[PDB]
């Protein structure tokens, strides 16, 4: 992309149409006429674009307009409300720039965010850059949340995220030049390693993951044109529906060599026919021949009736002959036509015992990108959010990526240690209990205007519940929060003295025994300067790992490895981290998912703040207090960084609206 | 519109394989066992036809006339029309049979025969004893 037209696409907007967003800001615009519009969307496009190309510093309205050209830096309303706009939904001046201006010298409305995610974060530096009093409050000892990042001596490797999933549209791209990235790419070559410790040959990876990605087509070909979403009542899911898709293959194998041998069956019918009748024509000519031989044994002169029998019967046999000639012509086609059929056979199963702990693998990788297993993913809805997917390369970070939340924290009233245990909203306002989580006792309140609420779909599902909403949260949202997934998939750190893999290599498999297992250890990373190998654990082994010693889980690690590379090539690992992401309080599981009898309108649900009950009955409608946002809450991009990211400077844009005004409309 | 190229996946089978708990392990034994049945049917037939087979062993050689060579004449020997009535006696209208019995007469000399002669060796008459032993 081009021109003002890349900084739309980068921002996530179409550059020639106004989004439902705007015409709600401008409505005085998408309403008129067509002439207005593009004057609009230009200037919209050309503020992004300088945004942009220079995101370490702020971007001011005067800034903004100085760079403008007629006839559009005519009308100075309309680029005021433009870059108001961008300013306050985060689409310029988001992350960590250098202000101009120095902040505003007093402060407007008091909010309390729960929790110092990427979410809160991204929010809390928002609405101080509006100019508000903001307190985040975070339960663990630091900040990030899921993104943890493991550092010691010159080893790092992040237990969280790890990877940022390309960069085209992605606001991580923005973030990625206002904090130093080792951003290295990751080649996507691996190879799979069977439990013997041999690869499978490059012919075998091919057939099982084309079938792979044949059967998950099929499973979207069940869905959309046979609409196969229902069973029993219980909404399917795609576990269920690739079971399916595998079943009616390997009937359609049987099927095959049913009517193969049925069509060999009525060929050797049609000859056994044919031999028959061949065997009694063999007869007739047998008896046919002595009659005329003892017809010539009579010998002449004989009258012409005798000389009639022999001209007859001689007749009557080259008669015969001719059939039994014509017979066995049409026996030898018969008879080939078998060599025929039974040297064509065809495929004698559908997926080898051998290829199926293969295909195994692919799941399981599936598994772990989904972060559930694959029985819990709704069929229709579990990859919805497909189509705004990013462009480019994956990247990990190679310098930890805790070196992102630590960034944004700067300059924030952070209270660790600190976990929300209450949370009170009113007509007047809310209340936050809180406890220090050190010396659980010791208790603290928080008065505040607005509350916005980061915990994790994993916690806001706990029961009995860890946080405790007064008034309740409503039925809408009780449900929104039962029905969604909340996943899991574990990370074990290896660390050596020393590389004994191949270092042209990013990421290799391991394929398990199983079905059960195929999750356990499945695959590796090697992505850092340093010698560290990262194991991953997903799907249901994931879950049942947890309750597994760290040595016992390294044992099973080693012994493949060994497999792999050689008994006397893996030495000791020098240290070991391992990861129990569902068991973790402040998390309660690694990331969400489309579950079945979900969809994506939950999402929307989760997003949707609380407004409170009149404090007198009677009085008016009050302001909305308690707001919602987290990876959980972005139905575009659940469970990543960006989307948390993109959350935040969601709900601070709203909040600002509300107890700020929006200057902006008109 | 349609599935993967070699995926099948028919509206009727998916019901069929989803009709209950183990409706897909029932299916799939009744083809297991369905295989089977054929598949030894077809070794019946097998040694059934290798039976049959080795009683056709030596061909009809034993049992071929060599080959008679002569050139269709003109004229009719009172030998040649003997043989002729005798012919339309057991042959009836075969006049490929006849012309064959006879063996210098081409098959339209024999058509050519009927009408002329018929007057003399009452060739109605004859068919009409064919046809009566049929
Ligand atoms: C193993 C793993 C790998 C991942 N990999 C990637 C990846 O490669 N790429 C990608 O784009 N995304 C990835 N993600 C997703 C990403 O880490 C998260 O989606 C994102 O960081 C979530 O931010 P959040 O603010 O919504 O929630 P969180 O980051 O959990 O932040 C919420 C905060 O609330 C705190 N909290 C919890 N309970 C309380 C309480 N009672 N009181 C006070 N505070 C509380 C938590 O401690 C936490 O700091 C991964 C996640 C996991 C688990």
């Amino acid at each position: 992309p081009s021109g003002v037209e890349g900084a739309a696409f980068q921002s996530r907007l179409p550059h020639d149409r106004m989004t439902s967003q705007e015409a709600a800001c401008f409505p005085d615009i998408i309403s008129g006429p067509q002439q207005t519009q593009k004057v609009f969307l230009f200037i919209r496009n050309r503020t992004l674009q300088l945004w942009l190309d220079n995101p370490k510093i702020q971007l001011t309205f005067e800034a903004t307009l100085q760079q403008l050209e007629a006839p559009y830096n005519s009308d100075t309303v309309l680029v005021h409300r433009v870059h108001s706009y961008l300013e306050r939904h985060g689409l310029i001046n988001f992350g960590i720039y250098k202000r101009i201006k120095p902040l505003p010298t007093k402060k407007t409305g008091k909010v309390i965010i729960i929790g110092s995610g990427v979410s809160g974060l991204a929010a809390a530096r928002q609405l101080q850059s509006f100019g508000m009093d903001v307190t985040l409050l975070e339960a663990r000892d630091r900040v990030g949340g899921r993104v943890a990042t493991f550092r010691k001596g010159n080893y790092v490797a992040d237990l969280g995220a790890m990877v940022v999933t390309g960069l085209g549209g992605n606001p991580m791209a923005v973030v990625s030049k206002q904090v130093n990235m080792e951003l290295a790419k990751i080649k996507q070559k691996c190879p799979l390693y069977e439990a013997n410790g041999q690869a499978v040959p490059k012919e075998k990876d091919e057939m099982v993951k084309q079938e792979f990605n044949r059967l998950l087509e099929a499973t979207s070909y069940l869905s959309h044109q046979l609409d196969f979403n229902v069973l029993n009542n219980k909404p399917v899911s795609l576990g269920q529906a690739l079971e399916v898709v595998i079943q009616l293959q390997e009937k359609h194998v049987k099927d095959e060599q049913i009517e193969h041998w049925k069509k060999i069956v009525k060929t050797q019918e049609e000859l056994k026919e044919l031999l028959n009748k061949m065997v009694n024509l063999k007869e007739k000519i047998k008896e046919l021949h002595q009659q005329y031989k003892e017809a010539s044994e009579v010998k002449p002169p004989r009258d012409i009736t005798a000389e009639f029998l022999v001209k007859s019967k001689h007749r009557d046999l080259t008669a015969l002959c001719k059939e039994y000639d014509e017979l066995a012509e049409t026996q030898g086609k018969l008879e080939e036509k078998l060599q025929e059929l039974e040297a064509n056979p065809p495929s004698d199963v559908y997926l080898s015992s051998r290829d199926r702990q293969i295909l195994d693998w692919h799941f399981a990788n599936l598994e772990f990108a989904n972060a559930t297993p694959l029985s819990t993913l709704s069929l229709k809805h579990w990859d919805q959010d497909d189509d705004f997917e990013f462009t480019g390369s994956h990247l990990t970070v190679r310098n930890g990526y805790s070196c992102v939340p630590v960034a944004l924290a700067e300059g924030l009233d952070i209270k660790l240690n600190t976990a929300v245990r209450q949370v009170r909203y009113t007509a007047s306002g809310c209340e936050v209990i809180a406890v220090n989580t050190r010396s659980t006792s010791q208790t603290f309140i928080y008065k505040c205007d607005a509350v916005l609420c980061t915990l994790p779909l994993g916690v806001l599902k706990q029961q009995p519940p860890a946080v405790q909403f007064v008034p309740p949260l409503p039925e809408w949202k009780t449900s929104a929060v039962q029905r969604m997934g909340f996943g899991n998939l574990n990370k074990v750190v290896l660390c050596f003295d020393r590389v004994f893999w191949d270092p042209s290599v990013n990421l290799f498999g391991h394929v398990g025994s199983t079905t059960a297992s195929r999750g356990e250890l499945f695959l590796f990373w090697n992505l850092y300067k340093a010698p560290i190998l990262l194991a991953l654990v997903a799907g249901e082994a994931a879950g049942i790992m947890e309750n597994i010693s760290d040595d016992v889980i390294v044992g099973r690690c080693l012994a493949i490895l060994k497999g792999i590379f050689g008994s006397s090539a893996v030495p000791q690992p020098k240290e070991t981290v391992v990861s129990r992401w569902r068991a973790d309080p402040w998390a309660r599981g690694s990331y969400s998912y489309v579950a079945a009898g979900s969809s994506g309108n939950d999402y929307d649900l989760m997003a949707q703040p609380i407004t409170p009950g009149p404090s007198i009955p009677g009085a008016p409608q009050p302001i909305p207090r308690l707001f919602f946002a987290g990876e959980h809450t972005i139905r575009n991009y659940p469970a990543t960084v960006h989307g948390a990211l993109l959350s935040g400077l969601r709900e601070a844009g709203r909040i600002a609206d509300q107890f700020l005004g929006a200057m902006y409309t008109l | 519109r349609k599935p993967p190229k070699g995926m099948f996946l028919s509206q009727e089978d998916v019901e069929a394989v989803s009709a209950n708990a183990t409706a897909a392990t029932t299916v799939l034994r009744q083809l297991d066992m369905e295989l089977v049945s054929v598949k030894r049917q077809i070794q019946n037939i097998k040694q059934t036809n290798s039976a049959l087979k080795e009683k056709l062993d030596g061909g009809i050689e034993p049992y071929r006339l060599p080959e008679v060579i002569q050139k269709c004449n003109a004229r009719w020997t009172t030998e040649e029309q003997l043989l002729a009535v005798q012919a339309i006696r057991k042959y009836g209208r075969d006049f490929q049979a006849i012309s064959d019995v006879i063996g210098n007469k081409s098959v339209v000399q024999v058509k050519n025969f009927f009408v002329n002669y018929r007057r003399r060796f009452n060739i109605d008459e004859v068919l009409q004893e064919w046809e009566a032993e049929h």
